[PDB]
């Protein structure tokens, strides 16, 4: 312990928090809920018609 | 828009050393209003423009 340093973070030279000048980022990932287990879209027969009603 | 109207006279017989006035021909007119706007619509679902098979 030989300086004494310049904190940039503190508001003035008369504080207990070296940070609070300094900002919060956006980390780079987005969570989500996540997506429950579709077992029966597949495993049953799909067609597919272009007009009526049945 | 408006039509003016036209159209009269008389006839009558005059005396020596008078002095003629005049007759009178007033007009009149007629007005057309121009009526608020017609109109004719109708919606279509897509639902049964899917299940339709004709256009």
């Amino acid at each position: 312990a030989n300086f004494t340093p310049s904190r940039l973070g503190l508001v003035n030279n008369t504080g207990t928090g070296v940070k609070d000048l300094f900002l919060k980022t956006f980390a780079g990932e987005v969570l989500s809920a996540f997506r429950k287990a579709t077992i029966f879209e597949d495993l049953h027969t799909v067609r597919t018609i272009s007009s009526g009603k049945s | 828009a408006q039509f003016p109207i036209v159209g009269l006279s008389s006839t009558s017989y005059h005396s020596p050393g008078t002095q003629l006035t005049g007759n009178a021909i007033k007009h009149a007119e007629a007005v057309i209003n121009i009526d608020d706007k017609l109109v004719s619509n109708v919606f279509i679902a897509d639902v049964d423009e899917a299940m339709n098979h004709y256009d």
